[PDB]
RNA sequence: CAGGCGGUAGGGGAGCGUUCCCGAUGCCGAUGAAGGCCGACCCGCGAGGCGGCUGGAGGUAAGGGAAGUGCGAAUGCCGG
RNA sequence: AGUGAGGGCGCGAGCGAUAACGUCCGCGUCCGAGCGCGGGAACAACCGAGACCGCCAGCUAAGGCCCCCAAGUCUGGGCUA
RNA sequence: AGUACCGUGAGGGAAAGGUGAAAAGAACCCCGGGAGGGGAGUGAAAUAGAGCCUGAAACCGUGGGCUUACAAGCAGUCACGGCCCCGCAAGGGGUUGUGGCGUGCCUAUUGAAGCAUGAGCCGGCGACUCACGGUCGUGGGCGAGCUUAAGCCGUUGAGG
């Protein structure tokens, strides 16, 4: 009934929405919901081959 | 610090006008019809002095006469807004054409208004001054 | 009586009276303490004459105490510009109890 | 909870009842399905066995060290009925502010071992440092196997 | 699972409800614009608090420049004279005075004229 | 409270039964009773009847110099509404509520 | 088409059923028995001036 | 003593209520749970106590854990 | 992690008609993204100036002081009218 | 409630939970055609009265306070003066006439007062998660460290 979490541990960053008074998250359109763009990598493709 | 508003303080004034010339002397009149310069001087009124003046019209043209044309165009639109000459100004309404100069500073819609409400000329000789029977303080 | 001294800005001319002014807390780590401020505007019924000398000669007390506080009233800072967030008015001195002179 | 009935569609999003939306029974609204779903679920956890029991073991230690009831002997209760284990608790000296965790397979023990108050029933060389360091004081009668079990947590 | 943040919202307005004044009907009870027009209110007061400074800055300047002058020269003159003027020269006041010690103004200016030369 | 005059849903109307007891208040029986009667509109016997009750509750179980009982305090309430529908061209839903009535009228002694 | 833009408050509509008011009845008493008679007029009692020739049956 | 402290995108820190899980139910409570209605002591705030009225029974945390959560706002969704 | 397009002003070349609150590039400032205060009437970017919060305190920029509105209808010497 | 109701059929596919502790839920008298309205009794309450618990916001209403016919302003709001209010005073309330200064918020903008937009008003709903893979951090166990599938004990089901 007292040994709270030591040092850190407990929820570090679950940062929930944008920002205390606004939010929004990111950039413009170009990464909206259905969003998961360009995945891990364009160009390094181009090298991977 | 603090420092409230007396009541009713009333003090009037002649002035002479006559000889005098126009705005300057009217930057005068003008100031003069202060709400600052006695006491609790400000917003909601202070002086101002119930100022009237006469020989209205004998008054001095700052050198220009004719040149200087005052409006009134109340115009039904396409009308007239109707363009006049410091002269005949006078030479119907001399008292106006100070009034022009007077105005002319005088700001605020209700509280300038009532102070000119204080203040009365009349390019007249100064009977008018009379028909003012009250007080007659002087400059 | 009404006389002039001033602290911190000019916070006098007064007489014995709570006129409380400006935290110069000090003595304020006592309850009523007191304390003088150098004259400067040197006047009281009828003899009235300089500030120099205020600048240069007596002082005077007060016994005071209590203090004030924060005094409500907010601030929200914002802009048409898209943003807003704001807090309270936090100010106070204990209060002087004039100490003629 | 669309998929089957999913309202295929119903508002015109042509261009003109104004409103968007082309599918009935729409998620964003009216009872309908809700954002990141409540999924049944569960919370395993393979927490290493090793500080698992290194642990189990310490707070046994303090929680003992401060009040410890290493029975290996005991009896009062016909057998060990109610009344009579009460009598015997007054002979442990076991009263009201006290709550203690009886653990160990005298199963007469857990059988009168019950009572909300003081008791815990625990008749089991089922242990866990929770209940260890939650129950104000061990109790516990076949010690000879738990000190041991214990061990054998210690050297595997 | 559940979440009726309801409790919460509905005081929160409220709150939002007595943050709002009583303004002029509608931007009153106005709920949003209500709102609004009180982030109006407070970049407002803003503004008050933090100029009133030079509101009185004015209200002395001319209740005083009204005694000096009125005596015998305005600011360039009268402030200058304050200025020359030794270990005495103060200013929130100088109205004060002007006012309820007559003899208090009519003085602090002979020296003062004097302070100048 | 002294000569309660207030009844429920009875289906008149608003603005118009307050405009009723705009003008009847203020005076007593005897006036604002000729001008329920004899001045013309519906409303009339609504208005008039919810007097009547009043008065009754009045020199009945409050009584006071039955004779000076005026009309005091007093004006209307509408609780809810028929809720009609209509047909306006190419059909399209075109909605009404007609006002249930409920009046809120006091006769007060004097 | 031409539906106006909001409402000067409960406000306006009031400026206008306000203007509107409603005023009350002309009446003076029976030139015969008593109660409120407008004008010209008769009722279900006195109803005359020369003739009742009415009320009562 | 520095010394700085407009500042969205965006990155870091630090607190806030919020309904549940232990709550090692402590209980609190018909001299009210609760939501509500109003208020010139608490908070740098998100919030707090506390006082007064309603209101019919809950409610809950000392410390920590779990999240359908905090919303003008989307010609929004449902009802007035 | 975010912008991956932006504009304005000054100088330096394009271009354009040596036109445009044009568009091209560069050095700088800029303005957004702080650039919320002064300000020039009022005016995102032109001169002043960086606002953590107070003050019924005082010294100053730019730029101002007959009045409307704080501040000499200063002084001195001219020249237009 | 898969019934209302739309569709030709296929097919779509609401809403409405609570009076009170128990019915004692309203004899009876009074305006009235009636509803419904004042009384008596109910009772601990009936502002617990039949859609009838808790029953707030919105909007309309009855009374009271201040306020208003030479006025140009989102808003406001700093100041002050006149009212009225709790007040022991300190002073604290609400109300404003005089004046100073003040382009409303959201989105996408080089760029907004918008004449670009979103915005009818209230209320409840309303959107960066979960499972793993990983990956970097960092809070914790030993350096070789950790344990799936299972067999077994398992109000608590106890962990091995």
């Amino acid at each position: 009934l007292r040994p709270n979490p030591g040092a850190n541990k407990r929820r570090k960053r679950v940062g929930r929405g944008p920002g205390s008074g606004h939010g929004k998250t990111a950039t413009r359109g170009h990464k909206g919901q259905k969003s998961r763009s360009g995945g891990l990598k364009d160009p390094r493709r181009f090298e991977g081959g | 610090k603090t420092y409230v508003p007396k009541q009713v303080e009333p003090r009037w004034v002649l002035i002479d006008a006559e000889g005098k010339t126009l705005g300057r002397l009217a930057t005068k009149i003008a100031t003069l019809l202060r709400g600052k310069h006695r006491p609790d001087w400000t917003p909601n009124v202070a002086m101002g002095d119930f100022v009237v003046v006469v020989n209205a019209d004998k008054i001095r043209v700052t050198g220009k006469k004719l040149e200087q044309k005052i409006y009134t165009r109340y115009s039904g639109y396409p009308g007239g807004l109707k363009k006049i000459p410091l002269e005949k100004m006078l030479a119907t309404h001399p008292e106006r054409v100070l009034e022009h100069a007077v105005k002319g500073m005088l700001p605020k819609g209700p509280l300038g208004r009532r102070l000119f409400k204080r203040l009365k000329v009349y390019a007249g000789p100064d009977h008018p001054h009379q028909a003012q029977r009250p007080e007659k303080l002087e400059v | 009586m009404f006389a002039i001294v001033k602290t911190g800005g000019k916070q006098y001319r007064v007489e014995p009276g709570l006129k409380l002014r400006v935290e110069k807390l000090d003595a304020e780590p006592g309850a009523t303490v007191e304390l003088p401020v150098l004259l400067l505007g040197g006047e009281k019924t009828v003899v009235g004459t300089p500030v120099v000398e205020g600048a240069s000669v007596v002082a005077e007390v007060l016994g005071h105490g209590r203090g004030k506080k924060i005094l409500v009233s907010k601030f929200k800072a914002k802009v048409q510009y898209r943003r807003k967030k704001g807090h309270r008015q936090p100010y106070t001195e204990l209060l002087i109890k004039e100490i003629r002179g | 909870g669309e998929v089957a009935y999913s309202g295929r569609k119903i508002w015109p999003q042509k261009h003109t009842g104004r409103a968007r939306h082309g599918d009935i029974g729409a998620p964003i609204f009216v009872g309908g399905g809700v954002v990141f779903g409540p999924k049944p679920r569960d919370y395993s956890y393979t927490l290493p066995k090793k500080v698992r029991k290194k642990g189990l073991a310490m707070a046994v230690a303090d929680r003992a060290r401060e009040g410890k009831l290493l029975l290996v002997e005991a009896f009062a209760g016909v057998n060990g009925k109610t009344k009579e284990f009460l009598a015997w608790a007054k002979e442990a000296g076991l009263d009201g502010s006290e709550s203690v965790l009886l653990v160990t397979g005298n199963e007469l023990v857990r059988r009168a071992a019950r009572n909300l108050p003081w008791v815990v029933t625990l008749a089991p060389e089922g242990l866990n440092v929770y209940d260890i360091v939650r129950t104000e004081r061990l109790v516990m009668d076949l010690d000879a196997w738990e000190v041991f079990q214990n061990r054998i947590g210690g050297e595997a | 699972p559940r979440a009726k943040t309801g409790v919460v919202r509905r005081r929160k307005h409220k709150k939002i409800l007595k943050l709002a004044k009583g303004y002029w009907g509608l931007r009153s009870k106005s709920f949003r614009k209500a709102r609004e027009t009180l982030f109006a209110a407070g970049n407002y007061a803003y503004a008050h608090r933090k100029r009133r400074k030079r509101d009185f800055r004015r209200l002395w300047i001319v209740r005083i420049n009204a005694a000096c002058r009125q005596h015998g020269l305005n600011y360039s003159t009268f402030i200058h004279g304050l200025k020359k003027a030794g270990i005495e020269v103060d200013r929130k006041n100088l109205a004060d005075l002007a006012v309820r010690e007559p003899q208090v103004f009519a003085e602090l200016v002979e020296r003062a004229k004097a302070a100048q030369g | 409270m002294e000569a309660k005059a207030i009844a429920r849903y009875v289906r008149i109307s608003p603005r118009k039964v307050r405009l009723v007891v705009d003008l009847i208040r203020g005076k007593s029986l005897e006036e604002a009773r000729n001008i329920l009667r004899y001045t013309n509109k519906r409303g009339a016997y609504f208005v008039a009847k919810v007097l009547e009750s009043a008065a009754a509750n009045a020199v009945n179980n409050h009584d006071m110099l039955e004779d000076r009982l005026y009309v005091k305090a007093a004006y209307v309430d509408e609780g809810p509404a028929l809720k009609r529908v209509l047909p306006r061209a190419r059909g399209r839903a075109d909605i009404i509520k007609k006002r249930t009535s409920h009046i809120t009228v006091i006769l007060g002694e004097k | 088409h031409p539906v106006p833009k909001k409402k000067t408050s409960k406000a306006r509509r009031d400026a206008r059923r306000s203007h509107h008011a409603l005023t009350p009845p002309t009446l003076v008493p029976c030139p015969e028995c008593k109660a409120m008679k407008p004008p010209h007029t008769v009722c279900p009692e006195c109803g005359y001036y020369a003739g009742r020739k009415v009320l009562e049956v």
